[PDB]
RNA sequence: GUUUAUUAAAAACACAGCACUGUGCAAACACGAAAGUGGACGUAUACGGUGUGACGCCUGCCCGGUGCCGGAAGGUUAAU
RNA sequence: UUGAGCCUUGAUGUGUAGGAUAGGUGGGAGGCUUUGAAGUGUGGACGCCAGUCUGCAUGGAGCCGACCUUGAAAUACCACCCUUUAAUGUUUGAUGUUCUAACGUUGACCCGUAAUCCGGGUUGCGGACAGUGUCUGGUGGGUAGUUUGACUGGGGCGGUC
């Protein structure tokens, strides 16, 4: 089916998991793998490893369209944030721009309060 | 009243039987519907209340020799 | 947050985000609202940012 | 029903065809907006006899706006008296009025737009053609010669 | 065609590598998928077998002349056991049964021909014909069907063969026969 | 305030107030085989049904059963 | 267009002694591919990411067998196909798309007509829906007709037939 060469590496990196989405340029998805559901649950999964792991199986998925170069968005803390596109270069990746795209408040909405562990 | 004026078809009674076979006067009521024919010989539209039968004894005898026939007992359409 | 690095080279260059964002804001807005208290903790931000 | 259609009618019809038409659609559209009518049999050979006539008989009548060119080439010369200036090249000129008028006045009877004389048509003495036009498909050739007396 | 293309049989070496599996229907209640004693079918086929009976040492010089090649013995039954490759076929009926030298460790062989007067007597032919297919997983027919050496000639096999229907169950409807192999597949109805 | 006209006037009924629930208007609902009509010459700050009964302070836990509401892939299943 | 039948075209199998991810029986000691291959390299892709197929292609020329083991031996080749899945159809609806002309209009207007009915006509808005007739499953104290035993130291309970 189809095929467009150029395209977007998204990641959303938090601490629990990252999970990772390629799209084209129109943000019209393409592929898709989590580092929970590439194994490892828990601890497990909080790992730059898994997120590793989750970027490969994501790209045999993706090179299901012959895809070349793709720009890289990163969301989120926690690991995986950046581990997850060196495991990308090496797949075989040309990389053109880099951004993050962490969301971030002009402080409005009151987050959630305790957490006395 | 629901007569059809083709067929003279109107409300007839009888017993709704059940399982144990208790009868209860019922009624069978015909399929009556009102109906725009146009009358081509009379450059208009007829409406008629006709049972659905009625509807196919008109395609068969053709509305004007119907209509001929309300015309003959004084049936005012 | 942007690097379009261009041209001869494979490492990410992009310690942009030890600059800014990341566990700046984000560490920050994280969790316990805070209100008076963040009044507290810059209360020794500068008892330390003296000397 | 099976009704018996009068004009062309789309994805079913023809003209004069005994389709078979739900009957919502007869009553309600077609016979109404007479496109149709009832096969009432009475009907069917109304249309028998609608079979034989126009069709068989009035064929072999342009078997006739046909064989008025049997007698196109039966004679194939027909003279004007047209002269000559400094050179054998008519004083005269002939064209349809002329071509079917010099065509008529004899045992050869057209009517006078039924003679193609494409322009030359005509401008010199001697002997030329023409198409002759009786049917849409059936025409035929002959042979004029413009006379110099 | 109305009742089998033979002629469908139009590069290999010969073409009796065409088969016999005729379909059948579901074990609805209760009903199996069985084949009788070397089902031969009228139709000679020209086959010369290796018959392996059961027979003793009395029947080697007339035993071995009823379309086959040669006779198991007395002392060949646990004399000859001591190989896994070292060692139809079948056994005399009446009060003769074999599971203390043919049983053990999963062949099909049972069927031959019960004779305590002759060892190939005036008229008992049918053997070297044709043979057996029973239950197989979802079915039964698997077998084999004439040649390269007829045309409608081994349709005699054809009137004779899917004529082999035997009581259905009970929610089938067991019709459908077919042949080929070797080089493509194909046929008709039943 | 009401009520058993003729053995019961009360703590019973109604009541303002409260809650639930239905109702997009040719409303729900109701009297009517039907036409038609109330609801209303109104239109959700409206109309119906139900229970509680000024007001103060309040109204905790239970959805297993019964009732209802939603759900649907499967199973079961009518005329045909 | 999409849910169920049914008919062809192609998939595929990590029980143990092993050259190795043996589906059950069957034909079966050779077909095949220059009607242009093994396997390197990717394409769509099924998934228990253990590895398989192929339209294409770099390619450029032989693989195999009872061979001894295994309850059952060949990716030597083919099937009538079961594990389960997938691609045109056939036709059946059914879900869906429009149209208008049946039918609804408790929008607006014209006339009969000095009339908040009705009829006809014009127009707009819906529209083969809605609704009604026959048939049918469900629900149905709203209504209706009834049943709800006899013995018994009264009757009832208990007990009994
Ligand atoms: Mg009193
Ligand atoms: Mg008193
Ligand atoms: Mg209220
Ligand atoms: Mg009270
Ligand atoms: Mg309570
Ligand atoms: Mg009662
Ligand atoms: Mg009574
Ligand atoms: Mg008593």
């Amino acid at each position: 089916r189809k095929q467009v060469s150029d395209g977007v590496a998204h990641i959303h990196a938090s601490f629990n998991n990252t999970i990772v989405t390629i799209t084209d340029r129109q943000g019209n998805a393409l592929g898709w793998a989590t580092a929970g559901g590439s194994g490892f649950r828990g601890s497990r999964k909080s790992t730059p490893f898994a997120a590793q792991v989750a970027a490969e199986r994501c790209a045999d998925a993706v090179k299901e369209y012959g895809i070349k170069n793709l720009e890289v968005m990163v969301k989120g803390p926690g690991p995986g944030r950046e581990s997850t596109i060196r495991a990308l270069n090496a797949a075989g990746f040309r990389i053109t721009n880099i951004t993050d795209v962490t969301p971030i408040p002009h402080n409005g909405c009151r987050p959630p309060k305790k957490r006395r562990v | 009243s629901r007569v059809c004026q083709v067929t003279g078809k109107r409300p007839v009674t009888g017993n709704n039987r059940s399982h144990a076979l208790n009868a209860t006067k019922r009624r069978f009521l015909p399929n009556l519907h009102s109906h725009r024919f146009w009358v081509e010989s009379e450059k208009r539209f007829v409406t008629l209340r006709v049972s659905a039968k009625g509807m196919r004894v008109i395609d068969k005898k053709g509305i004007d020799t119907v209509l001929a026939e309300l015309r003959a007992r004084g049936e005012k359409y | 947050i942007k690097v379009r690095e261009n041209e001869p080279f494979d490492v990410a260059l992009r310690r942009f985000k030890r600059s800014c964002e990341k566990a700046g804001v984000l560490a920050e807005v994280r969790r316990r609202e805070f209100y008076e208290k963040p009044t507290t903790e810059r209360k020794r931000a500068k008892a330390s940012a003296v000397k | 029903m099976q009704v018996i259609l009068l004009d062309k009618v789309a994805n079913l019809g023809s003209l004069g065809d005994q389709v078979n038409v739900k009957a919502g659609y007869a009553r309600n559209f077609l016979v109404p907006q007479g496109k149709a009518v009832p096969a009432t049999k009475k009907n069917i050979e109304f249309f028998e006899a609608r079979r034989a006539e126009l069709e068989a008989k009035l064929a072999e009548v342009l078997a006739a706006a046909n064989a008025r060119a049997e007698k196109i080439n039966a004679l194939e010369t027909v003279t004007i008296a047209s002269k000559a200036g400094d050179e054998g090249k008519l004083f005269g000129s002939i064209g349809t009025r002329d071509i079917a008028d010099a065509v008529t006045a004899a045992g050869v009877e057209v009517a006078k737009s039924e003679v193609r004389l494409p322009n030359g048509v005509l401008r010199t003495t001697g002997e030329h053609e023409v198409s002759f036009q009786v049917h849409s498909e059936v025409f035929a050739k002959v042979i004029v010669n413009v006379v110099a007396e | 065609k109305v009742y089998t293309i033979d002629e469908a049989a139009r590069t290999a070496k010969f073409d009796e590598t065409v088969e016999v599996h005729a379909k059948l229907g579901i074990d609805p209640r209760r009903s199996d998928q069985n084949v009788r004693g070397t089902v031969s079918l009228p139709h000679g086929l020209g086959k010369q077998v290796r018959v392996l009976a059961i027979a003793k040492g009395e029947k080697i010089k007339e035993a071995e002349e009823a379309g086959a090649d040669y006779v198991g013995g007395e002392e060949i039954i646990q004399k000859i056991l001591d190989g896994w490759m070292d060692f139809v076929m079948g056994a005399v009926g009446s009060k003769l049964g074999r599971i203390l030298g043919p049983r053990g460790l999963n062949p099909k062989a049972g069927t031959v021909g019960f004779n305590i007067g002759e060892i190939i007597r005036e008229i008992k032919a049918g053997r070297i014909e044709f043979r057996n297919d029973k239950t197989g997983a979802i079915h039964a027919p698997v077998g084999k069907a004439s040649f390269p050496p007829e045309k409608l000639a081994d349709n005699i096999r054809a009137f004779i063969r899917a004529l082999e229907a035997h009581k259905p169950e009970g929610a089938k409807g067991t019709f459908l026969r077919s042949v080929y192999v070797t080089t493509t597949m194909g046929p008709s109805v039943r």
